[PDB]
């Protein structure tokens, strides 16, 4: 797998995924430590076989209480970094992919208030520059799924509305006259 | 020329186009394509003596190769010891040594060169990496992106090292006009010459035995008549060459060759004895297809070029030009890049820092902290004798006292 | 060539050179030459190649003859001319072979008389003609000769791009600074170091250059004919781009041989062109030449000293044109502002030091376009550096506050220990450089200047508020 | 052109978005260095003009011309400026509304001397510029445009009406074109 | 660079520099230290790449400060002076020709003595750095070369210090301005003309001493300039000299 070659990364990564849900913890751990390594590697094609067996991973580690060996919780700490650090990726569409991954109701709530308070759990030290702008992202893609979203902001056009005019000589006319 | 010791610095048991000196101990040899600068040693009597002494040693190359090589009788004791190879077949090559038992196992694969018939590239993958051997070949801009067997999974491979082939690699020839450029100025000139009179007569002046078939056939095609040439029985295996040459002296394209065949078009007679017939004179004009002329031009020239009143020059090559290579290797961007043969006018070190730029030598590193130790004085040279009033100025600071211990 | 060197070595210590023979011969040379390159009109591969051997053997023969007929001296002066014009198509040896030959010419005809020393100017003005008339140097290559627009065959091969004036300047440089050849030539033959050998070719040639370019200068007709700066069309654009050719051309050639001979020319040529120049006020050429004149002059220390009275003349007209120059500029635009601002900052110390007041907004207007265009600001860092060094400093003093805080510009374009303890045309950075050792250079009594308080109260204006009150409340739809 | 078309249908004097709006306008015909911003400027004063006409009643515009009266005054006040980018502006903007200014009777009878007297001081101050601005090409133009209305209209103006009085004329209680 | 003799630093230096974290903080805010350490080790290469680095420092730092932090960028300017002189005598020690004849020399000291700090704006620190570069340097001169240029370093010296004296009385540092007058009493009475300035320079300090202080300990302070004042033993420079 660290020869510098494709498809035969990409068959290595295949295998592994196809193999993977007969693994033991220890073995999936010392088979994942030299899988994350193609997070910065030039084929698109294979840093979505990686984001497949770290989502797979990640769906099939969520208990944090039940089967604590010492070793699922590593191997679920690893895949969830590196899938954090997946939010940032080159490619639009895999970077699409892995943030309609982080998206889904399973892992982020719908709630907005819940969403904001989950926001912080996907922080890692790595995506520090784009950070504001996916939770930005993750705080505005709710707006969609409501009545008033669709609705014009505003009822009436200016065909038939007032023109305001500030008549008011109050305190805004002298700072107005000492501009111009 | 091929200024290649036939030994790739990777792989040093196998030799490509030269067989020379220290080639006699390979265990696989290799052959580009059959031009003369690129088969030095292959009929030396230590080779034959070599030869009839080993059963494990053999000679790959390209089929049409095989044939051009097999036909010369000086190289029929190869008939034997040459395995020919397809294009864009990945085979397995035993390197197998003949006094030890011991073996060793590399993937070779032929790419086209464009260059003459049999005209193939090396590409060795091993122990040692991916290395590439371009022999003498010819590639316009932007071809290298479309050999499949140089990508892997719509990338370029890992490429070690390349043996490209550096004839034209220097400013002068910064773009020679594609092939078909000059076959079609070569094929205007041709037929309105030889479309006058059936005793008007065209002489190709090729100084390569090989790498103007091209010429040939196109132009034997577009105009009917068949090219005379001196042998052509080493292309009887070839059918679409074969029906285009002629050893009959009653054509009117000829393209013999003769030692002094220059003299010969000077008395208005053809490399071959006739120089006319039905005791009708002949009217001969002579166009010689080459690059180096054209790299010594002052200003702008054309393709078809005319030095005389029966005299043409022609600008067809077989090897890439400046621009052309530039691209090629800043395409396969590799470690290293070495120089197969250096031009007339250039030097190594020219061509080679003309090369480095485009490898991929992209890793710099800042220089090694150099320690500063053992200061350059040992004595206080600055010290002072220190004898003062003490009454004009005020009374010296005490020292401080820190009794903090954390 | 042969027989031109035997017949020289034989007849010359024989005496017995007689000029029914030697005429002969010297129009049949002249006339060889003349169906050979001049009239023969087609593709002339080795013609070019063995030009300079016909002009040696030339000079040898006419160096010889002393009626000298005139009908063939054009035949002669046109020769020289076309040999001048294919010196881009030589090889670096044929190159100075084209040289010995032309300065052997030359020798041969600054020898005989006036009437033949004039065929130098002439042959010098119609050389720099043909050089100018070269098309102009574009920033890219043309779209013709470009990267990839290879027109169907079209071979690019040798030296296939069209030549421009900057193949000539080599050339040039050899005819300004021939004496090492001169004495090759003359050590050659034996009559040459017998008749007069002229060591001041130049000192000529130099003079024979500067008339040259003075006429080329006041024949052209550089006069613009038909948002009132757009519809503005050269009347005649050949005209235009030979002015263009000549300006960068004497920028390549007048500074050579450290402007030594350019010392009696400073008084006419700035005058010249500061005549064509307020009656053409628009055009930048001018004021390119202009300040090649300046820093030439400059170079010879030309203005030092003056507070002969040609000196003290052209130094009271240039403070003149300096401040016209400064009050007719504030309407100018990108080449033409340019253009103003390098000539105004060329000027010498001396003229700066009478109003600095009038030349310290040039200067900030320099600085602040050199932020996209880096000349402009070379030049501003130049003169700068100069009225720092060489002007009073009680007269500099109280301009500092408005020059140095436009060169706050360049320095406002990651980790430190605070992190790390928790861990455990040249560059604009050249520019950069050049500022903050611009900055060091001056003492810390000036270079506080770049922070003043009015600079901060002038960029504290994009940090307030456009409204003191929120006005468009947005309650986002959840 | 649809912000100018809602901000030019005002009934006060100076409301502050109408002069808003048009103070950026007119400061951005006063560019010294882009073209393109002067002539759209110069279009959008046009257009300017065109909707605070094409809003408003012929029986009130003869009561009260506001926006075409701050238009007015904007312009005298920048054709009479020192520098010679506001002079060329204004005399643009005239030039850009010159055929919708003078499509209204009362707009006419009561700026038409007003103008004509202001920029024939602008001519006059533009006597010390360069012939390569282009001042005194539109000023030109502007008194040109300002001579064919006059002409046309003749018939009007050599009534004694209560007409805006230019600057520099004697306090009278007529304009007549005997003045 | 004051002439003491102490392995501590570059030991520190040494063990520091072969750290990636170490290294890295080292090159980041001292590599103006580490420019003037390899210049005192004589390796003008080293130095000059570090006084290179030191400068592409102050540039990133200064381009990082916001604009409204006045008095942090007027600090982070106050040492360009001194960045650009180390890089000016990087640049005057490395060519040959200025260690043959001695008018580059006295170039060098003109532009030196004529390129001051401010005497009252610019604190007391900047004014010691580059009295102590420009000490350093003169001293790295003289190494090498052994009125001859000794006496003209050591000329220079002297203004150099009485100047540096001269700004710290102008800015109420009477302690520094008293210690850096002990320290030249000794050398000021080898001439003539330097007791004078010395006494001088000693009676301007006690009179600008003596005003915020009670007047019983004004006359203290001020009586010990008398008996400087009419000395009787300078009054033949005194009576050739009306300055
Ligand atoms: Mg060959
Ligand atoms: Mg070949
Ligand atoms: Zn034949």
């Amino acid at each position: 797998m660290r020869h510098r070659d494709d498809e035969r990364q990409k068959v290595c990564l295949d295998i592994i995924y196809k193999m993977m849900p007969k693994l033991k913890p220890v073995e999936l751990r010392e088979l994942l430590n030299p899988v994350v390594e193609f997070v910065s590697h030039p084929s698109t094609t294979c840093r979505e076989q990686m984001y497949n067996i770290l989502m797979w991973i990640h769906d099939n580690y969520r208990d944090p209480e039940s089967e604590t060996d010492n070793d699922s919780q590593e191997i679920f700490k690893l895949a969830k970094d590196v899938l954090i650090q997946g939010l940032i990726d080159e490619n639009p569409g895999l970077q699409l992919i892995i943030r309609n991954f982080w998206s889904h109701e399973t892992r982020l709530p719908s709630n907005t208030l819940d969403r904001l308070l989950a926001l912080n759990s996907l922080y890692s030290p790595k995506i520090e520059v784009h950070f504001l702008s996916l939770a930005t992202n993750f705080l505005l893609e709710m707006t969609s799924m409501s009545p008033d979203y669709p609705n014009p902001m505003f009822e009436h056009p200016l065909s038939e509305c007032e023109f305001q005019e500030y008549t008011i000589d109050s305190d805004w006319r002298f700072r107005s006259t000492v501009l111009t | 020329m091929s200024s290649f010791e036939g030994q790739m610095a990777e792989y040093p048991t196998i030799s490509i186009d030269r067989f020379d000196r220290e080639n006699l101990r390979a265990r696989a040899y290799f052959l580009s394509h059959c031009h003369k600068d690129h088969m030095k040693g292959l009929r030396a009597p230590t080779l034959k003596r070599r030869l009839e002494c080993s059963l494990k040693v053999y000679l790959y190359c390209s089929p049409v190769t095989k044939e051009l090589l097999l036909t010369s009788p000086k190289y029929r004791f190869w008939k034997k010891r040459i395995i020919s190879i397809e294009i864009e077949t990945p085979t397995q090559i035993s390197l197998v040594d003949e006094a030890s038992g011991e073996k060793e196992e590399i993937v070779v694969t032929l790419l086209p060169a464009g260059h003459c018939p049999g005209s193939v590239m090396f590409l060795f993958q091993g122990n040692n990496g991916t290395v590439l051997y371009t022999g003498d070949f010819r590639l316009a801009q932007g071809e290298a992106a479309r050999m499949e067997l140089l990508h892997s999974g719509g990338r370029v491979k890992d490429i070690q090292s390349v043996y490209l082939d550096t004839t034209f690699c220097d400013p002068r020839f910064y773009q020679i006009p594609s092939r078909e450029e000059c076959l079609s100025g070569v094929l205007e000139l041709v037929r309105s010459w030889i479309t006058r009179s059936p005793y008007h007569v065209v002489w190709l002046n090729c100084k390569a035995a090989y790498g103007y078939e091209y010429l040939f056939t196109n132009l034997s095609e577009e105009l009917g008549v068949q090219v005379h040439v001196n042998k052509l029985d080493m292309f009887r295996n070839m059918p679409e060459i074969l029906h285009h040459l002629t050893t009959d002296r009653n054509t009117q394209i000829h393209a013999c060759r003769h030692p002094k065949a220059e003299e010969y078009f000077q008395w208005s007679k053809l490399p071959c004895g006739i120089t006319s017939r039905n005791r009708i004179p002949l009217h001969i004009i002579s166009i010689k297809p080459s690059t180096m002329w054209f790299g010594e031009r002052s200003r702008k020239t054309n393709v078809i070029v005319r030095t005389g009143e029966s005299s043409y020059r022609a600008c067809f090559s077989f090897h890439s030009s400046y621009s052309e290579i530039k691209d090629f290797l800043s395409y396969l961007c590799p470690v290293n890049a070495y120089p197969n043969v250096i031009p007339v006018g250039t030097t190594m070190d020219k061509v080679v820092e003309i090369l480095k730029p485009l490898c991929r030598s992209s890793q710099s590193t800042e220089p090694k902290y150099k320690p500063l130790g053992k200061l350059k004085r040992a004595r206080t040279v600055h010290r002072d004798s220190e004898e003062e009033d003490d009454y004009l100025f005020d009374d010296p600071l005490p020292i401080p006292l820190r009794h903090k211990v954390p | 060539s042969i027989a031109i060197r035997g017949y020289g070595l034989f007849a010359g210590p024989c005496k017995v050179i007689n000029a029914k023979d030697v005429d002969f011969m010297y129009v049949e040379l002249i006339q060889r030459c003349k169906q050979m390159f001049l009239t023969q009109t087609d593709t002339g591969d080795d013609r070019v190649y063995q030009m300079p051997s016909f002009l040696q053997s030339v000079a040898s023969v006419l160096l010889y003859l002393d009626t000298v007929p005139e009908v063939y001296t054009p035949v002669l002066e046109h020769l020289v001319v076309m040999q001048i014009d294919s010196f881009p198509q030589y090889s670096p040896k044929m190159q100075l072979v084209c040289c010995r030959a032309i300065v052997k010419v030359f020798l041969a005809l600054a020898a005989k008389g006036p009437v033949l020393r004039n065929c130098i100017s002439t042959v010098v003005h119609q050389g720099l003609i043909r050089i100018c008339s070269k098309p102009v140097v574009l920033p890219k290559g043309p779209e013709s000769e470009s990267e990839d627009h290879r027109a169907s065959g079209e071979v690019r091969t040798g030296k296939w791009k069209v030549p421009t004036y900057k193949d000539y300047v080599d050339l040039f440089r050899h005819l300004l600074s021939s004496d090492q050849m001169m004495d090759s030539i003359l050590a050659d033959e034996a009559f040459f170091s017998v008749n007069s050998s002229s060591e001041s070719l130049n000192h000529l040639l130099y003079d024979e250059f500067v008339k040259s370019v003075l006429k080329i200068v006041e024949k052209l007709d550089l006069t613009l004919e038909i948002d009132p700066a757009a519809n503005l069309h050269p009347a005649k654009p050949k005209d235009f781009s030979a002015f263009i050719n000549l300006v960068e051309f004497c920028r390549e050639i007048l500074p050579e041989k450290q402007a030594e001979f350019f010392e009696p020319w400073v008084y006419s040529f700035s005058y010249e062109l500061i005549l064509q120049s307020t009656r053409l006020p628009l055009i930048s050429g001018f004021y390119k030449l202009l300040s090649i004149t300046v820093r030439n002059a400059k170079k010879i220390k030309y203005f030092e000293g003056v507070s002969d009275p040609e000196k003290y003349s052209c130094f009271a007209l240039f403070v003149k044109f300096g401040k016209e120059v400064a009050v007719k500029m504030k309407q100018y635009k990108d080449e033409l502002l340019a253009s103003c601002l390098t000539f105004l900052l060329s000027l010498p110390h001396n003229i700066i030091e009478l109003d600095v007041r009038a030349y310290v907004p040039a200067l900030q207007m320099a600085f602040k376009l050199g932020l996209s265009y880096t000349p402009l600001a070379e030049v501003g860092l130049n003169a700068l550096e100069e009225w720092s060094i060489y002007i009073d400093r009680h007269v500099m003093q109280p301009y500092y506050k408005d020059i140095l805080p436009c060169l706050d510009g360049y320095l406002k374009t990651n980790w430190e220990v605070s992190a790390l303890s928790r861990a455990a045309a040249i560059s604009l950075e050249e520019i950069r450089i050049r500022v903050v050792q611009m900055l060091g250079s001056l003492g810390g009594q000036i270079n506080k200047n770049l922070l003043t308080v009015t600079s901060s109260d002038e960029m504290m204006k994009s940090y307030v508020a456009w409204d003191r009150e929120k006005r468009l409340s947005f309650a986002v739809p959840f | 052109m649809q912000l100018i078309h809602w901000f030019t249908n005002n009934k006060k004097f100076e409301s502050q978005d109408t002069v808003a709006l048009l103070e950026a306008i007119l400061d951005g015909i006063v560019d010294p260095v882009d073209s393109t911003l002067r002539d759209f400027c110069g279009r959008c004063i046009r257009e300017f003009l065109k909707w605070s006409i094409k809003q408003i009643t012929p029986q009130q515009q003869e009561k009260s011309p506001v926006n075409t009266k701050s238009l007015f005054k904007r312009l005298y006040s920048l054709a009479l400026h020192p520098n010679a980018f506001k002079r060329l502006g204004a005399s643009l903007a005239f030039n850009n509304i010159y055929r919708e200014f003078r499509e209204e009777e009362s707009l006419v009878e009561q700026f038409v001397f007003e103008a004509l007297v202001i920029y024939m001081e602008s001519l006059a101050l533009a006597h010390a510029d360069e012939k390569s601005l282009g001042t005194i090409q539109q000023c030109c133009d502007a008194i040109d445009h300002l001579c064919r209305i006059i002409e046309k209209k003749h018939v009007s103006l050599n009534k004694a009406k209560k007409r805006r009085l230019p600057r520099g004329f004697p306090p009278s209680a007529s304009l007549c074109l005997l003045d | 660079l004051q002439g003491e003799a102490d392995q501590s630093l570059l030991t520190f230096i040494d063990k520091a520099m072969h750290g990636e974290l170490q290294k890295a903080i080292l090159e980041l805010h001292y590599s103006q230290e580490l420019s003037l350490l390899y210049l005192l080790q004589d390796d003008v290469d080293r130095a000059k790449y570090y006084i290179q680095n030191g400068i592409q420092s102050f540039m990133q730092n200064y381009s990082s400060i916001d604009v409204l932090l006045h008095q942090s960028r007027l600090t982070k300017l106050q040492s360009v002076q001194a960045l650009t002189e180390i890089q000016e005598f990087i640049s005057f020690i490395s060519k040959q020709g200025n260690l043959s004849s001695q008018v580059p020399l006295k170039r060098l000291l003109n532009t030196w003595t004529n390129r001051y700090p401010d005497a009252k704006m610019d604190p007391m620190n900047i004014w010691d750095d580059i009295i102590t570069n420009r000490c350093f340097f003169l001293s790295k001169i003289e190494e090498k070369l052994t009125e001859d240029i000794s006496s003209l370093i050591r000329s220079c010296k002297f203004s150099m210090k009485m100047k540096m004296i001269d700004s710290a009385r102008k800015q109420n540092n009477f302690s520094l301005a008293m210690k850096l007058l002990k320290e030249l009493h000794k050398e000021s009475k080898t001439r003539d003309d330097w007791l004078v300035s010395w006494v001088q320079s000693y009676c301007r300090l006690s009179h600008c001493r003596s005003r915020s202080q009670g007047c019983s300990e004004q006359v203290l302070t001020v009586l010990k300039t008398v008996s400087l004042l009419d000395e009787n033993n300078v009054s033949s420079y005194l009576s050739k000299n009306i300055l």
